[PDB]
């Protein structure tokens, strides 16, 4: 009863991290894009930079 | 019986590292070109095997020494024996090797091998003899010095002989045989194979898987075994003893995890012993014999706790003496409850 | 089971039979074994006895019928008998230390040798 | 006799049997239990001593000769042996003892023929007054009937001690049919699938093979030592292709990755498709079936290989 | 199997999800490549001012008319 | 005891396949724009093409 409860509690936190990691990664691709164009360039895109 | 004369030797054993030896099929399942991980009893790679000497090689006029005595065998051992000539009929597997206990007997008897799991009364020096008897014109193979009494006959075995001659090239191979003696759940198993030896005494680095031979439904608790030998007498070829010579090796099994390669046709081409060195552990977790560059996490290690303590307070007392150190006790109709 | 009796069976009058008694060890022979029977009315007279070192003495007046031999490999016993008669109407016993009473011994199986 | 195969069903139609007396084992299910050791004792008893010689009896015989455990797991055989122990003149050689001190314990060999007194004075080894003999000889006469006739009785008594069990009978057998979906039983391996002829190489000590992840693939037939493949019986989803319930009520069924021979009829790279007729044209995809093949409805349902443009 | 009907419709959620994300794999490829209404073809004469383009155009050779480079990609992943 | 273990094991791969699918659909949408801006045109976005 303790093994199944503790094991199943751990699977939630691995699963919530994987969802929360994909949110950080999606924001770490915008920052990489925003760096190439806003900083190393001079963008014409509106409200982007 | 039981000629008792050693009285001279207490030499320690020679220790070597068996390069890649002791790999077996812990199942009866065919496997294609696969890599499999098993957790059974195996000899750790590069372990100190106690190199024992068989009937010695000291040639002045006969006089070959016998310095291979009683041995213990915890859970499983190897018997890597060269034996250019037949010197061991079998072994003295058992518990105490005396009366009232069943001694597991294996004897060559190279027409039909017999296993006799019954109570016996073996002594320290059971030995052989193969010569004439002035009748039938041959060298008969009487085995009377081996055992005195065969009592409480219970089990039987008749099959082909385990050992044979396969050199055919003036020796230089010795037809090495290695054996494993496992007894788990009362089942006794033996593994063997014919291999050649090019060194004078030492073991090569070659790899060879040793197939199973026999499963025995014996069912006896195991504590200790003993080794057998064969000293046929001598005649006018210069009392009468000291015939034959070989070299033996005895190791010890341990519960270890192995990763065994498989050829396209079941032969274990290679194996790796986990829990030796970090590289072996890296292969065992990845299940691969070729590991690319990188940093790989294999396992955890914790600092095991040392001696444990317990701490409790002071004031460990009431005067129980005032109950028992009373000078006189009262009448048996006036029992007191000194609460 | 220390001692086991081998062979024997029902005997036709005018026939012959051979007995046997496998021995646990040569050490238990010390110092008088027994090929004992229970003859009808006749007293308990020892027939087969022997020694651990390999001696043999037999009763002079009853040795015209009984012969003894041994082999040391199987520790089997040979009691080669000839001209069996009605003086054996019982089932035999091959028990060690028989002469010391009937309580300091181990009883095996025994065999029956009777005729009409 | 041990470490072999026993049979009891044949023992029903072998000789003339009289009464089936079984303790602790159902007589219709004699081929289930595994015991540690076998003590095969088959001998001869009297006629009324099928009941008069039995475990837990008193009087003369059952108390003092041998005792067997009243916890039997087996059967007691009863035949008619009037031609074995009854001979003219009498088979009085054997001994029906009268009385002793107490009983025995199960599976003991207590055979001693000591003489039991009725009083207390010692005979000093000489038979005489008050030296009553508890030994009595067997009484067999051809004139005497069931009260003294002999009956062949074989008692198969099995111990309930704690030890490994080795001796049982098998579950044989049937023949073989190959290339068909059948459920097989190979030496304790229970499964189903298609048995065919293989070309692999087992080492001559193995029973069955498996590639990866415990998926058994080949099992050697233990009659001819031939290696037989295992392939699971085919399966796969079933899809219904419809042009809309108002356009028509005609459909075509697709079996996901199933050969046609194992079910117009057409074979696609995505399974077998029936009810739709293959055409050599190529139109814009309507209902995607898979692997580049689509289908639509234009008074029948037809299958294409879609065109890109 | 009759013991599994007590767990409701967990067996139908899993099928619906896997079928859901198996249709997308046909939408991912559909969106990337299918962006031209018509299938254009290079003219049989190749006169592009000096630029070669032969390594990347399809060839009159073995079927599955992939270029000299697409074959390298179709042989470096297939394991 | 086998059902609650096999069912839980099966529900792990559906959940993990769903997160992997969001990874591919995120780069199958990036590959779609790069085929529309880099290939079907010339882009001024820095470091994009
Ligand atoms: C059994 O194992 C051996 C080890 O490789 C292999 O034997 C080869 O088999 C192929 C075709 O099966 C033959 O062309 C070769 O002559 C064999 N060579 C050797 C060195 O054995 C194979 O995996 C298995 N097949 C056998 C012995 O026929
Ligand atoms: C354009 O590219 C092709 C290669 O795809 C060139 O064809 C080569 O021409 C030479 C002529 O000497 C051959 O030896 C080669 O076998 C061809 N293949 C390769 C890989 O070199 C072709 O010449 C080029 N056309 C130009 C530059 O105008
Ligand atoms: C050697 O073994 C023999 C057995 O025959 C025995 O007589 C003798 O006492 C032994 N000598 C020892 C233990 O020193
Ligand atoms: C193995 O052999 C030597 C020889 O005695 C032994 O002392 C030691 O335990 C082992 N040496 C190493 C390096 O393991
Ligand atoms: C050969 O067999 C045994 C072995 O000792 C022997 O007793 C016997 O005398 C020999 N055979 C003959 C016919 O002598
Ligand atoms: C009781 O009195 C005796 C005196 O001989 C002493 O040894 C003993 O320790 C006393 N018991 C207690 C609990 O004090
Ligand atoms: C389907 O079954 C037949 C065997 O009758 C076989 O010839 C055929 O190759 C199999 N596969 C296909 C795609 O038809
Ligand atoms: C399709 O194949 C050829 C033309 O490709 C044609 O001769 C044949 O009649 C056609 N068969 C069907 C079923 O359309």
């Amino acid at each position: 009863r303790l093994i199944t409860g503790r094991l199943q509690s751990l699977q939630t936190y691995v699963t919530q991290q994987l969802i929360r990691a994909a949110e950080i990664r999606a924001s770490a691709n915008l920052a990489a894009t925003k760096m190439s164009e806003c900083v190393l360039g001079q963008s014409k895109r509106v409200d982007f930079c | 019986q039981c000629v008792n004369l050693t009285t001279r030797t207490q030499l320690p054993p020679a220790y070597t590292n068996s390069f890649t030896r002791g790999v077996y099929y812990p199942d009866k399942v065919f496997r294609s070109s696969v890599l499999h991980s098993t957790q059974d009893l195996f000899l750790p790679f590069f372990s100190n095997v106690t190199w024992f000497h068989a009937i010695h090689v000291s040639g002045t006029n006969g006089t070959k020494r016998f310095d291979n005595p009683v041995l213990p065998f915890n859970d499983g051992v190897y018997f890597a024996s060269t034996e250019k000539s037949n010197i061991i009929r079998g072994w003295i597997f058992g518990t105490t090797l005396d009366s009232k206990t069943q001694s597991l007997l294996i004897v060559n008897n190279a027409t039909n091998v017999v296993i006799k799991v019954c109570e016996f009364q073996f002594c320290n020096d059971p030995f052989l003899g193969v010569y004439y008897h002035k009748n039938n014109k041959s060298w008969m193979e009487s085995e009377f010095r081996v055992y005195s009494s065969a009592n409480n006959c219970t089990f039987e075995y008749v099959s082909q002989p385990f050992l044979m001659d396969l050199e055919g090239k003036q020796g230089n191979f010795k037809n090495l045989r290695e054996f494993v003696f496992k007894n788990i759940d009362g089942y006794f198993k033996i593994y063997s194979k014919h291999t050649p030896i090019n060194l004078v005494r030492d073991l090569p680095q070659g790899f060879s898987a040793l197939e199973p031979l026999v499963d025995l439904p014996i069912g006896i608790n195991i504590t200790r075994f003993q080794t057998l030998l064969a000293l046929h007498r001598s005649y006018l070829t210069p009392s009468g003893w000291t015939a034959g010579a070989a070299a033996y090796y005895v190791g010890y099994l341990q519960p270890r995890t192995f990763l065994l390669k498989y050829n396209e046709n079941g032969t274990i081409t290679d194996a790796v012993d986990c829990a030796l060195d970090p590289l072996s552990e890296t292969k065992c977790t990845l299940k691969s014999f070729t590991v690319e560059k990188g940093i790989y996490q294999t396992s955890n290690f914790r600092v095991q706790p040392t001696e444990s303590i317990v701490r409790f307070p002071n004031i460990t007392n009431c005067p129980f003496g005032e109950v028992f150190n009373a000078t006189r006790f009262a009448s048996v109709y006036a029992w007191n409850r000194k609460r | 089971v220390q001692l086991v009796e081998s062979g024997g069976g029902l005997v036709q009058p005018g026939g012959s039979l051979r007995l046997s008694c496998a021995a646990s060890d040569s050490s238990f022979y010390d110092y008088e074994m027994s090929w004992v029977r229970q003859a009808p009315g006749k007293a308990q007279e020892w027939i087969g006895s022997m020694y651990p070192s390999g001696r043999t003495y037999i009763n002079p007046s009853l040795k015209s019928l009984v012969t003894i031999s041994r082999d040391n490999s199987k520790n089997t016993l040979y009691l080669q008998l000839n001209s069996l008669r009605a003086e054996d109407t019982a089932m035999y016993y091959c028990v060690s230390n028989w002469a010391s009473g009937s309580t300091g011994d181990y009883w095996g199986q025994g065999t029956l040798v009777t005729v009409s | 006799i041990s470490n072999c195969v026993a049979d009891y069903s044949v023992l029903y139609n072998s000789a003339s049997f009289s009464t089936f007396k079984c303790y602790g084992v159902s007589p219709t299910k004699l081929n289930d239990l595994c015991f540690t050791n076998v003590y095969a004792d088959s001998f001869v008893i009297r006629g009324d001593e099928v009941r008069q010689i039995a475990p837990g009896q008193t009087g003369k015989i059952a108390d003092y000769n041998y005792k067997l455990p009243d916890d039997f797991t087996g059967c007691v055989i009863a035949w008619n042996s009037n031609n074995l122990d009854s001979k003219v003149g009498g088979n009085y050689n054997y001994l029906y003892r009268l009385f002793r001190k107490s009983n025995l314990k199960p599976f003991e060999r207590d055979i001693s023929t000591e003489i039991y007194q009725a009083g207390s004075t010692p005979c000093n080894g000489v038979e005489g007054f008050n030296c009553y003999f508890p030994l009595q000889s067997y009484g067999f006469q051809p004139t005497n009937g069931v009260g003294y006739q002999p009956y062949r009785v074989v008692v198969l008594s099995f111990e309930l001690l704690h030890a490994p069990a080795t001796v049982c009978g098998p579950k044989k057998s049937t023949n073989l049919v190959k290339n068909k979906c059948v459920n097989f039983n190979f030496n304790g391996l229970t499964g189903t699938g298609v048995l065919t002829e293989s070309n692999k190489k087992f080492l001559p000590f193995q029973q069955f093979g498996r590639d990866i992840a415990d998926t058994t693939d080949a099992v050697r037939d233990p009659q001819t030592l031939e290696i037989l493949d295992i392939t699971p019986c085919s399966f796969g989803g079933v899809s219904v292709i419809t042009p809309g319930t108002n356009t028509s009520n005609q459909v075509a069924v697709l079996y996901q990755d199933v050969n046609c021979t194992e079910v117009n009829v057409f074979q696609t790279r995505a399974g077998c498709l029936i009810g739709a007729e293959h055409v050599n044209n190529s139109y814009e995809c309507d209902i995607p079936i898979g692997a580049g093949i689509c289908a639509s409805y234009q008074q029948s349902i037809i299958a294409y290989t879609m065109s890109l443009g | 199997s009759n013991l599994l009907l007590q767990y409701g419709s967990f067996c139908t959620q899993l099928n619906r999800a896997l079928t859901g994300i198996a249709v997308e794999q046909d939408k991912n490829t559909q969106e990337v490549f299918a962006q031209v209404k018509q299938i254009y073809k290079t003219p049989p004469i190749k006169d592009f001012g000096g630029f070669n383009f032969s390594q990347i155009l399809p060839d009159p050779s073995k079927p599955s008319k992939r270029s000299f480079i697409e074959d390298l990609l179709f042989n470096k992943v297939t394991l």
